[PDB]
C-alpha cells in the first residue's frame, strides 16, 4: 500500500519531468514579483524573437521531441517527426499539443532564435553547436550553422536550456 | 507536356469517389501550402512545369528567363505556368516546398518513401548530395514517359 | 435563428456560425421526418 | 454582416445546395444528439442499481431490512478539429472572368467562391461519412497512409470489444459458410434486456448481389436475404430488420442494434463543414479560404456489434 | 518516455487494486442487464441487511482497512484504526472515505451481515471463521463467532469476498 503509493509518486515525477507543462498542484503560491530571469523555464514555448512571416508545420510525433531537432521518419500511417539530428535534420520542434500529440516544427529553411535543449553544461557564449542523434545541442562536421548566445542553464538533472540562433546550413 | 491536356475528352467525369483523385498532371501548387510563402514569377524558356528551374541569360537585349535544370545551378522549383502569358510560377530554393514533382524515368520502381532525391540536369528528381529532397511516396505513372512523385524540398545541404 | 429564415440577418460571424449549425440541425430533423424504410 | 462580408453572404445562399450526409440513414432519430464544443473530451456517467440480498417479509415488528446498492461508470469521448484550404477568385475579379456559359478560368482551374465552396463542402462530407462508418481517415483507395487519430475515437468498423468473425478465403463464394459465421456471431451477441429492438445491417455491394440470389439442390420463393432477416429476427424478438448497401465497405457485413440505450451517436454541433472568417487576400485575383469540421462522438456498449470480414485473399 | 508511461500504468493499476471505488475512464459501456449476481463487487459498501439502530463510528485509519477487521492503535495525534484481528479486534470496517481518510466501522458489540475479505478460497458454507493478523477471515480458538454464509468468490488476483454474519464474541 504505502510502497505502492511511493512507487506511484516516483513514476509520476519521472514521467512529468519529460513534460512541457506538467500539472502539479501546490499547497501554496510562489513569489515571482521580480521581473528578471523569469523566462528560463521548460514551459517557455515559442522563441525569444518571432517574426510574423515564419513557417510552422504540425506533424504527429513519436517520443518527446520538445525543444529538440527533429527528423522525418516514414513508416500504415503518415510520416512522423522524431527527435534526431546529424545529416537527417529537417527542423526543430518549438511546441507540442499533448492532447492531440501534435508537434509544431519550424523548417531548417527558416531562421530561429530561442532556447533549446543542450547535451550538458559545457556550452559557453560564441560557440559552434551541432545536433546529436538525440536532437540535443552539443559543442563542436557542422552541416548547419548554430551559435550559442548564452551559457547552459540548469533546471533539472538533465534539463539544460541554452539560447541559440540557427540560421540555415553551412557548405 | 502541358498543364491542361491539349486533346479534349470525349467523356464526362464521374464525381462519386473521393479517393486517389489527385494524381493528375493538372494538379498545380503544393499539397500543403503556407500562407507565408514567397512566390515569384519569371519568363519561361521551354516547359519547366513541375521541374527544378535555373536562371537563363541571353544576349542582354531581353531580361533573364528560367529553364528546367538542376545541379549546381538550381534556383528554385516551378509549381505553375500561365500559358497565355508564358509566366512560370517559381518557389525559391530558400522556401520549403511539398508537392508532386517530375521523376526520372529510370529506376522509378526503386523510389520508395524516405529516399533521398537530387535534381538532374533536366530538372527531374532522381535517387542519390547538395539539395535536401526526400520522397514521401512511390512513383505514380501518368504516361508511358511521365512519372510524378510526392517529395519535400527544404533547401540545400552541406 | 436559421439560414432558412429570410428575415434573419446575422450581425457578426458568431451569429452566422450559430445559424449554420441550427440550419444543419433542422435539415437533419426534416430528413428523419420524411424518412421511410 | 451580410452588407460587409460578401463571402459570408455567398455561403448563406449556397448552403441549401449541399446534400444531406448518407450517415443519417444508419441511425435512428433518437440515436443522434448534438453536443456543444469543438475540440476536447466529454464524460458521461451511467448509474445502475443492484439488489444485495433477498427481500424481507413485513411481519409483526422488524427493523432489519435488505439493501439496494448503486454503482456508476464514466466513459470519455475524445473529439478533434480539422481544417482544409482552397483557392478561388476574388469577388471583384469575377467580372473579368465571366463568360456567356460559365464563370471562372478554365486554363488555370480557378472558380468563383460559391462554386468552389460547394464542391469543397461535398468532398469533406464524403470524408466525414467514411470516418463514421470505418473509424479511419484516409484519401487513398488502398486505405493506407492513414492520419493517426486520438484514442477513444472509434467508428462502427473499428470499435473494440465487439464480436468479429472472419470467413476463410477458400469459402469466400460459399454463401452457406458465410451464413454459418453470421449465425455464430449472432449467437455471441449480448443485448441484455434491450434485445427487443430494431436492427440494422450494412453490406458492400458485392455481398449485396450474393444475397439476392435464391436461397439454396436449390429452392425458390425465398432468397438468402430473407434467410438473414429471419435469423436476425430470432434474436431481436421478431423486431424489424433493415438492410443497407454502402460502397465504402469492402467484403464486410455490419450488424448493430438501433437502440439508443446501446449505441448512441453524440457528435459536435460543428461537425459539419463550417466556413472560417480568415480569408487570405493579395494584390492578384487569387484568394484562399478555410473550412472547418469536427470529428468524434460515437458511443457504444460492449459486445453489441457483429463484424463479419470475408477474406478475399 | 513510453516505457515510463507503461510503468506508470502498472503502478496505477497496482494502487487501484487496493481501492474501494477506483476511478477509471473506459471507452465502452459495460452491460449488466442480468439482475442476478450484480452485487458481488469490491465497491459494494455497507452490509446486505442494515438496521436503522446500527451503531457506526468514523475513525482515522492507517493502511487500507476496507472490508476488514480493525483494531485501535495508540501512538502526538489521536489513536487510529489498523487492519488486524486476533484478541485485539475492536470492530470491522464497513465503509471508507479516502478524501478525508476516515473509516466507518461497526463495533464488535453490534452484529453484522455482509461481504468481507477472506484469506484464501478454502472457505465453505457453515464454517467457523477467525480474523487473522491482517484482518482477513480464515477458516478455523476463536474469540468471536463468525460463520460463512456463502463460498469464497474471486474478483481480482487476491480479492476474495465471502458473505459472513458476525454476532459477538465466544466464551
Amino acid at each position: 500500500t504505502t510502497q505502492l503509493v511511493k512507487e506511484y509518486q516516483e513514476k509520476r515525477s519521472k514521467l512529468e519531468k519529460f513534460m512541457k507543462n506538467p500539472q502539479h498542484d501546490a499547497s501554496l503560491l510562489s513569489n515571482s514579483n521580480e521581473f528578471r530571469d523569469k523566462n528560463v523555464e521548460f514551459f517557455a514555448s515559442g522563441g525569444t524573437r518571432t517574426s510574423k512571416f515564419d513557417k510552422l508545420e504540425n506533424h504527429p510525433f513519436l517520443g518527446y521531441p520538445y525543444k529538440r531537432g527533429v527528423k522525418r521518419v516514414i513508416q500504415h500511417y503518415e510520416p512522423h517527426v522524431e527527435a534526431g539530428g546529424g545529416e537527417d535534420l529537417y527542423g526543430i520542434c518549438i511546441d507540442i499539443d499533448e492532447f492531440s500529440k501534435t508537434a509544431t516544427i519550424v523548417p531548417i529553411t527558416n531562421n530561429f532564435e530561442g532556447y533549446l535543449v543542450a547535451k550538458d553544461s559545457t556550452v559557453k557564449v560564441k560557440d559552434k553547436l551541432i545536433f546529436n542523434k538525440d536532437g540535443a545541442l552539443e559543442k563542436v562536421k557542422a552541416t548547419i550553422n548554430a551559435t550559442a548566445l548564452t551559457d547552459a542553464k540548469q533546471i533539472s538533472n538533465e534539463v539544460y536550456l541554452v539560447k541559440v540562433a540557427v540560421f540555415g546550413n553551412k557548405a | 507536356l502541358m498543364k491542361n491536356p491539349q486533346q479534349d475528352s470525349g467523356l464526362l467525369s464521374n464525381s462519386i469517389d473521393f479517393r486517389d483523385q489527385n494524381l493528375i498532371f493538372s494538379n498545380s501548387g503544393g499539397v500543403c501550402t503556407s500562407s507565408k510563402d514567397k512566390i515569384e514569377n519569371y519568363p519561361a524558356k521551354g516547359y519547366p512545369y513541375k521541374r527544378g528551374v535555373k536562371l537563363s541569360f541571353g544576349d542582354g537585349t531581353t531580361e533573364l528567363e528560367v529553364e528546367a535544370g538542376g545541379g549546381d545551378d538550381l534556383y528554385g522549383v516551378c509549381s505553375d505556368i500561365d500559358e497565355f502569358s508564358g509566366m512560370a510560377t517559381v518557389i525559391p530554393i530558400t522556401n520549403n516546398f511539398t508537392g508532386y514533382l517530375t521523376l526520372k524515368k529510370d529506376g522509378q520502381n526503386g523510389v520508395n518513401p524516405g529516399d533521398k532525391l537530387n535534381f538532374n540536369q533536366h530538372g527531374e528528381l532522381e535517387k542519390v548530395k547538395s539539395v535536401n529532397a526526400i520522397a514521401l511516396s512511390k512513383a505514380h505513372k501518368l504516361t508511358e514517359d511521365l512519372f510524378i512523385v510526392l517529395a519535400s524540398v527544404f533547401g540545400n545541404r552541406a | 435563428a436559421s439560414l432558412l429564415d429570410s428575415n434573419f440577418v446575422p450581425i457578426n460571424f458568431t451569429e452566422f456560425v450559430q445559424a449554420i449549425s441550427n440550419t444543419y440541425k433542422q435539415r437533419r430533423i426534416q430528413f428523419y421526418e420524411n424518412l421511410k424504410r | 454582416l451580410f452588407d460587409e462580408n460578401y463571402y459570408a453572404k455567398a455561403v448563406a445562399n449556397i448552403i441549401g445546395e449541399v446534400k444531406d450526409p448518407i450517415m443519417y440513414k444508419w441511425f435512428s432519430p433518437d440515436q443522434i444528439e448534438d453536443v456543444d464544443l469543438q475540440m476536447g473530451y466529454q464524460k458521461t456517467v451511467k448509474w445502475d442499481a443492484f439488489l444485495n440480498a433477498n427481500p424481507t417479509t413485513i411481519a409483526n415488528e422488524v427493523n432489519t431490512i435488505s439493501t439496494i446498492g448503486f454503482s456508476s461508470e464514466v466513459v470519455r469521448l475524445n473529439y478533434l478539429k480539422l481544417q482544409y484550404k482552397f483557392r478561388h477568385l476574388k469577388q471583384t475579379s469575377e467580372k473579368f472572368y465571366t463568360s456567356d456559359s460559365y464563370i471562372g478560368d478554365i486554363n488555370n482551374n480557378l472558380l468563383p467562391f460559391a462554386q468552389a465552396y460547394k464542391l469543397a463542402s461535398s468532398e469533406i462530407i464524403k470524408l466525414i461519412n467514411h470516418f463514421v462508418l470505418t473509424g479511419t481517415v484516409s484519401i487513398q483507395k488502398d486505405g493506407k497512409n492513414q492520419k493517426r487519430l486520438l484514442p477513444n475515437m472509434y467508428g462502427l468498423l473499428n470499435m473494440p470489444e465487439q464480436i468479429k468473425e472472419e470467413v476463410a478465403s477458400g469459402d469466400k463464394d460459399k454463401m452457406d459458410k458465410i451464413f454459418e459465421k453470421i449465425e455464430a456471431g449472432l449467437s455471441k451477441l449480448e443485448l441484455g434486456d434491450e434485445f427487443s429492438t430494431p436492427m440494422m445491417v450494412i453490406v458492400d455491394p458485392a455481398t449485396s448481389l450474393k444475397l439476392v440470389k435464391p436461397y439454396a439442390a436449390a429452392s425458390s420463393c425465398e432468397k438468402w436475404e430473407d434467410v438473414l432477416i429471419q435469423t436476425i429476427k430470432a434474436i431481436n424478438n421478431r423486431e424489424d430488420v433493415y438492410i443497407e448497401t454502402s460502397n465504402l465497405l469492402k467484403h464486410k457485413i455490419l450488424i448493430y442494434p438501433l437502440n439508443s440505450e446501446l449505441i448512441k451517436f453524440k457528435p459536435s454541433k460543428y461537425m459539419l463543414p463550417t466556413p472560417n472568417e480568415q480569408v487570405d487576400k493579395d494584390s492578384t485575383d487569387v484568394a484562399h479560404s478555410y473550412i472547418d469540421f469536427v470529428l468524434g462522438g460515437l458511443l457504444a456498449t460492449r459486445k453489441t456489434i457483429l463484424q463479419v470480414n470475408i477474406k478475399q485473399s
